[PDB]
This record gives C-alpha cells, sequence and structure tokens, in this order.
C-alpha cells in the first residue's frame, strides 16, 4: 500500500513499460508479478 | 698552446662552466617554484570555495 | 525505475571541456581539456558526456555505464538513468509524444 | 670562459689562476647546498598541490546540475581590514566574519535562485551574465561552463 | 657507530660571521651539518638525526629527527644569527628532544658545535653532565670557539661523564684557523665512536 495510479502509454515486449504518471515523473517500470500482458495496452490505468 | 701548464687550465676552465651553470640553475628553480605556486593558489581558491 | 530522459546534446570525447583548468569554451575547446594541463600533469577526464534533460524538467549530465556503448547514443533518443545518481543504464525508443498513432496500426 | 684561458696567461700570472680555481671549488661548494635545498622544496610543493585537486576531481565527475546565470553582480575582493563587500553592514572589522568575496547568482532548472560564492577557478571572462554553467547538485558550487544549450529539433536540423 | 640518533646543536653567534673558514664559519658550518648526516645514514638507514638552534635567545627545535636531509637543510636557512647559545639551557631541552622519538632502539648522543667563548658558569654545568650518565647519553663537544680565547672548561665535563656505557662522550678538537671546518670534522671520529664497556 498506496498503490499508486499511472498511466500507461505504451508498452515493450521485454517485460517493461514506460509509464507517464499524472504526478510527472516518467518511470521504466517492470510488468512483474500477477499480470497478463494482454491486460495491458494503451490507455491503461495500473497499480504501481 | 702556449704554456704546458694550460694543459692544467683545461681543467680550470671546465670548473668555470660548471659554475656558472649552477648560477643559472638556482635562478631557474625558484622561477619553477613561481610557476607551482600559482598552481597550487589556482587550487587552493577552489578549496576554500 | 529508471527515470526516462532525453538526449539534447552529445559532448565529444576530444574537446570535452569538462576540465577548464586548463581550458576555456568561452575561447576554446581544443581537442583536449587535460592533455593541456601542467598542474602536474594528469589525464583526469572521461571519454564522452552527455547532457540529459528529465522529464521532471530537471537537467543533469550523465555517462555510460557498464556495457552501455557510446555507439548507440543518438540525439533526441530517450535514455534511463538512475533514479538515484543519474547515469545511463539501458537506452530507450525514441519519442513517447505519440501514442495515438499506436491505435491507427491496425 | 672569459676567465682561466690562454685569454688570461697575457693578462696575469698562472698560479693566481691555480689559486682561482680552488676558490671556485670553495663556491660551487655553497651553491651545490642551496640547489638540493630548492629541490627538496619543490618535492613538498607538489604533493600539496596533488592534495587539493584530487578533491576538485570528486566533485568534477558525474551527475551535476546544468543551469543558467542570472548576473555577476560581484563583491569587492578580499585584501581590506573592514569588510570587502559592496553593500555596507553594520559594525566594525571584518574580512571573512560576514564579509564574502566575488558573487554569482545562477538560476536553476530546479526553479530557483541561490546566491553562491563563485568557484575562483571559473573566471569572470567564463561568466557572462547569460552563461550556461554547471552547478554541483550536492552542494551548489559552479562547477563548469559548458556551451549553450539547444534542443533536440535545432539539432536534428544539422 | 649505528642505530644513533643524534642532536645537532647548532650555536648562533656573531663569532660565526667572522673570517676563520671560507667564506665564513657560519657558511662551513652548513657543509659540516649535512657531512655528519650523510655519514650516519649511509652506514645503516636506521639514523635519523635532526636540528636544534640556539637561534632567539631560548633554543627552538627546528626540525626533530628525520631521514631527509632537505629537511634539515631547509630549517638551517631559517635562522636568527645575533641569536645567542646558551649551554645550560641547550643540553637540557637536548636531553628532552632526544626522550621524543618514534622508537628508543637508537642509542643517545648529542652533537654539540660551540662556536663561541663559553660564560656559563661552571658548577651548574657539572649537574648537567652528570645527569647524562645517568640517562645513557653522551656528548661529542666540538671546540674551536673555547681555544681561541677562553679557558677550557668543557675538558673537564667530558671527563665526569665518562664511565662503562654503550654511548660514551668524546672530546674532538678542531682547529680555529683556515683548513676547512668541514674536512677536519669528517676526520675525526663520528662513525667510528666507541662505548667505553
Amino acid at each position: 500500500n498506496p498503490l499508486s495510479i499511472g498511466t500507461l502509454e505504451e508498452i515493450i515486449d521485454d517485460d517493461h513499460a514506460i509509464v507517464t504518471s499524472p504526478t510527472m515523473p516518467d518511470y521504466y517500470v517492470s510488468i512483474l508479478s500477477f499480470v497478463d500482458k494482454e491486460l495491458l495496452e494503451p490507455g491503461c490505468s495500473v497499480l504501481l | 698552446e702556449q704554456e704546458a701548464h694550460n694543459k692544467a687550465l683545461n681543467q680550470f676552465k671546465r670548473k668555470l662552466l660548471e659554475h656558472r651553470r649552477y648560477d643559472d640553475q638556482l635562478k631557474q628553480r625558484r622561477q619553477n617554484i613561481r610557476d607551482l605556486e600559482k598552481l597550487y593558489d589556482k587550487t587552493e581558491n577552489d578549496i576554500k570555495a | 525505475p529508471l527515470q526516462v530522459a532525453r538526449c539534447t546534446k552529445i559532448i565529444k570525447g576530444n574537446g570535452e571541456s569538462d576540465e577548464t583548468t586548463t581550458d576555456n569554451n568561452n575561447s576554446g575547446n581544443s581537442n583536449s581539456n587535460s592533455n593541456q594541463q601542467s598542474t602536474d600533469a594528469d589525464e583526469d577526464d572521461e571519454d564522452a558526456k552527455y547532457v540529459i534533460n528529465l522529464k521532471q524538467i530537471a537537467k543533469f549530465v550523465v555517462g555510460l555505464g557498464e556495457r552501455v556503448s557510446p555507439t548507440d547514443i543518438e540525439e533526441g533518443m530517450r535514455v534511463g538513468v538512475d533514479r538515484s545518481k543519474y547515469n545511463i543504464e539501458l537506452p530507450l525508443p525514441p519519442r513517447i509524444d505519440p501514442s495515438v498513432t499506436m491505435m491507427t496500426v491496425e | 670562459g672569459d676567465d682561466e684561458l690562454d685569454q688570461e696567461i697575457l693578462n696575469l700570472s698562472t698560479q693566481e689562476l691555480q689559486t682561482r680555481a680552488k676558490l671556485l671549488d670553495n663556491e660551487i661548494r655553497i651553491f651545490r647546498s642551496e640547489l638540493q635545498r630548492l629541490s627538496h622544496e619543490n618535492n613538498v610543493m607538489l604533493e600539496k598541490i596533488k592534495d587539493n585537486k584530487e578533491k576538485i576531481k570528486n566533485n568534477r565527475q558525474l551527475p551535476y546540475l546544468v543551469a543558467n546565470v542570472v548576473e555577476v553582480m560581484d563583491m569587492n575582493e578580499i585584501e581590506d581590514k573592514e569588510n570587502s563587500e559592496s553593500t555596507t553592514q553594520g559594525g566594525n572589522v571584518n574580512l571573512d566574519n560576514t564579509a564574502v568575496g566575488k558573487a554569482a547568482v545562477v538560476k536553476t532548472s530546479s526553479r530557483q535562485t541561490v546566491f553562491l560564492p563563485m568557484v575562483g577557478l571559473v573566471d569572470p571572462d567564463k561568466l557572462k551574465p547569460n552563461d550556461l554553467v554547471g552547478v554541483n547538485k550536492d552542494s551548489y558550487l559552479i562547477l563548469d561552463t559548458l556551451p549553450s544549450e539547444f534542443d533536440s529539433r535545432v539539432k536534428a536540423m544539422e | 657507530m649505528v642505530l644513533e640518533a643524534t642532536v645537532l646543536v647548532i650555536d648562533n653567534s656573531e663569532y660565526s660571521r667572522n673570517g676563520d673558514f671560507p667564506r665564513t664559519r657560519f657558511e662551513a658550518q652548513i657543509d659540516s651539518v649535512e657531512f655528519i648526516f650523510q655519514a650516519k645514514r649511509n652506514s645503516n638507514p636506521e639514523n635519523t638525526v635532526g636540528l636544534i638552534s640556539g637561534a632567539g635567545a631560548n633554543p627552538r627545535v627546528l626540525s626533530t629527527f628525520t631521514a631527509e636531509f632537505g629537511k634539515i637543510l631547509a630549517g638551517l636557512h631559517d635562522t636568527q644569527i645575533e641569536g645567542k647559545l646558551h649551554m645550560a639551557t641547550a643540553l637540557q631541552i637536548a636531553q628532552l628532544t632526544l626522550k621524543h622519538r618514534q622508537n628508543k632502539v637508537q642509542h643517545q648522543r648529542i652533537v654539540a658545535f660551540v662556536c663561541s667563548p663559553i660564560s656559563d658558569s661552571r658548577d651548574e654545568l657539572i649537574r648537567l653532565a652528570k645527569t647524562l650518565k645517568k640517562n645513557n647519553v653522551a656528548v661529542d663537544i666540538i671546540n674551536f670557539g673555547e681555544i681561541e680565547q677562553n679557558t677550557e672548561l668543557l675538558d673537564e665535563f667530558i671527563a665526569a661523564v665518562n664511565n662503562p656505557q654503550e654511548e660514551t662522550s668524546h672530546l674532538l678538537t678542531v682547529t680555529p684557523g683556515p683548513r676547512l671546518l668541514y674536512e677536519n670534522i669528517a676526520s675525526s671520529p663520528i662513525i667510528l665512536e666507541e662505548g667505553s664497556s
């Protein structure tokens, strides 16, 4: 806790993604733990 | 030569050159300390900054 | 997280000008900066440094990591930097201003 | 040589030149002391150069903020007996008490202005009142000069 | 011998700006300090020598024990030549100097140059000389100042110190006339100095 809301701009197929948060700072996050990458794809709001 | 005791003055001409090159080296190393000073002051003001 | 940045300026490894101890950039650049040094005559320069401006809009001077080739650094290319001490980990695809073009790929 | 040669067999007697030479042995003895002294002194000195400059070299490596310079407004240099500022302060006898040397105000890209005492290695000839400088991000001291910023689309013109 | 720590006591007077050695007596002494220093180091390098002056009008340490001659020489540059050595204060400070070292493996030796007429009371200096034998210290008195125009008080002190000891005191008499001070102290024992055991 807290799970920080981001907005997913685009995915990369190496288990990572580039989020731009509404709080400013972009982050090169990893898609790891309890996630399908088929429920990801532009426009998603994510738990970081 | 003029003299055969000018063989001994070759050896004294040789010292003469030495003595006047050691005068020149004392004033060389004082101009080399004066250059290592500006470089030491240049870096010492950075330490204070 | 690696904070996504963007290259604004590739500075070359000869005429780096990070030492300004025995160099200029207000009237010089030479092809050295540390090889002109008389202070004790030592090379205290790294080859190639780069100017990133972050997406937080905070500009920082970075270099290469342990396996990051400088042949990969291209202008306007986004790169990943360490969220602590900014240094290039992994370069990343250029541009992030498009994202409604991925919906017109069919 | 202008002494002790075939010039001086004519000029002076050669037993006076026998005794001259044993006085040049005395004077190069004095001079030999004096040269070794000045070598030794330069051996102490070079390591005091090394000592200062290693510090500067930690600060010199990455990362450091990148900023512009508001203005150089300076303050009078340190050599005075009462202050060394351009703006009058209260009380008497100062030179490092609250008095400070030359001043550079720099404006961040983190959006502030900081009045720092400028680095004594970076000149006023290397500061223009718009110049693009490095600033050390941990403690704000003008680290270096760098050339003026260009946006990526202007780099892409080239 | 070797394994020996030496304190040099340099006299500073105005009996030393006098023409007695070329180019002066003060300049002669400079060559002498160095000659001493090199002879002890070259034999064994675990020998260090330091320099005190009688500059001012109470003795100051220029330099502590060192293996660097360049140190001794730099400090000799720093001098006052109108100062006045007082013997009685210089033996006590030298004994203290000797008790400030980095290792106590080294024998205790003072070489004190005397270049002025001695004018310190005899009666005190008997006591200071007998204080030295109970610390295992020897004192090598180079006389070239006191022969010239003064009674030979220093001779009796030397005899006082002499007892069965590792390092035992020595009297070396150096001519005051020109014969080069540096050559004469080199030929006198300074590294072949024996005990009395």
